[PDB]
């Protein structure tokens, strides 16, 4: 739907969980 | 899940859990894509060798769980991938579940995306993670919270050469190599549960994968085997379409 | 940096899972 995607505990609250930022370092690092 | 940790509250609120009705037994995972449709794997409904074929009268579903707020839910019907693979290699593992009614959404229960062909294309490489949830075994037990654990992509050579059987477009490898020194994968009862990733560009968690098989649980140069959401998305929404509410 | 599957659409013992 139109919001999909964006928890309401997580995204929505500006607050990140306890290991996305894995996922994100995996995107960018070399 | 093996190898995991436990989920913080709210941080899949797409989950789902499969149920056999009667008697009581959990079956697969799931995810929610709306408030009425749930995508899971073909084979947690169908799978003829085992005489297993399960329709929307023997199945619900439970949204919003995180200890063993949540919302039961029955099914009006399901929808399995009319070119779905059992015989071979489990090709199109991919199904659709419609409930019966809309489901409320709330903290805990909340629609996970589906990805565009840009989202695929930036997100679908080898070596960027994705994350796999599941209620399945703990090794090759069951656990009190839901399971979360971040795995790789891997090559697609390397996929093939870990395996016997016959990989098709429609599947993707996931997980650590032997030498990368961590572990982690899905095992018996992870089944059609989401493997997800988030987007840079817009911060929204994509589905792009369907946990579909593997051979044994976190095993030394084995790897778990995904459906390929994006190739399969025009499946979904012929699905939707047609059959929608 | 390769992609792990095609990016283009569908066009028309397996394991211990
Ligand atoms: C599965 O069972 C339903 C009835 O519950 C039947 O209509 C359907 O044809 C069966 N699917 C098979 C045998 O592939
Ligand atoms: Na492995």
């Amino acid at each position: 739907e139109a919001d999909c995607g964006l928890r309401p505990l997580f995204e929505k609250k500006s607050l990140e969980d306890k290991t996305e930022r894995e996922l994100l370092e995996s995107y960018i690092d070399g | 899940i093996v190898e995991g940790s436990d989920a913080e509250i709210g941080m899949s609120p797409w989950q789902v859990m499969l149920f056999r009705k009667s008697p009581q037994e959990l079956l697969c995972g799931a995810s929610l894509i709306s408030d009425r449709w749930v995508l899971t794997a073909a084979h947690c409904l169908l799978y003829p060798p085992w005489d297993k074929n399960f329709t929307e009268n023997d199945l619900l579903v439970r949204i919003g769980k995180h200890s063993r707020i949540e919302k039961i839910s029955m099914l009006e019907k399901i929808y399995i991938h009319p070119r779905y693979n059992w015989r071979e290699n489990l090709d199109r593992d991919i199904a659709l579940m419609k409930l019966k009614k809309p489901v409320a959404f709330s903290d805990y229960i909340h629609p996970v995306c589906l990805p565009d062909r840009e989202t695929a294309a930036s997100l679908l490489q080898a070596g960027y993670k994705g994350r796999v949830t599941g209620w399945g075994n703990l090794k090759e037990g069951q656990p009190s919270v839901l399971q979360v654990v971040n795995l790789p992509i891997v090559e697609r050579p390397v996929c093939k050469d870990s395996t016997r059987i016959r990989i098709t477009d429609n599947m993707f490898c996931a997980g650590y190599k032997p030498d990368e020194g961590k572990r982690g994968d899905a095992c018996e009862g992870d089944s059609g549960g989401p493997f997800v990733m988030k987007s840079p560009f817009n911060n929204r968690w994509y589905q792009m994968g369907i946990v579909s098989w593997g051979e044994g649980c976190d095993r030394d140069g084995k790897y778990g085997f995904y459906t390929h959401v994006f190739r399969l998305k025009k499946w979904i929404q012929k699905v939707i379409d047609q059959f929608g509410e | 940096g390769e992609p792990g599957a095609p990016i283009d659409y569908d066009e028309y013992i397996p394991g211990i899972r």
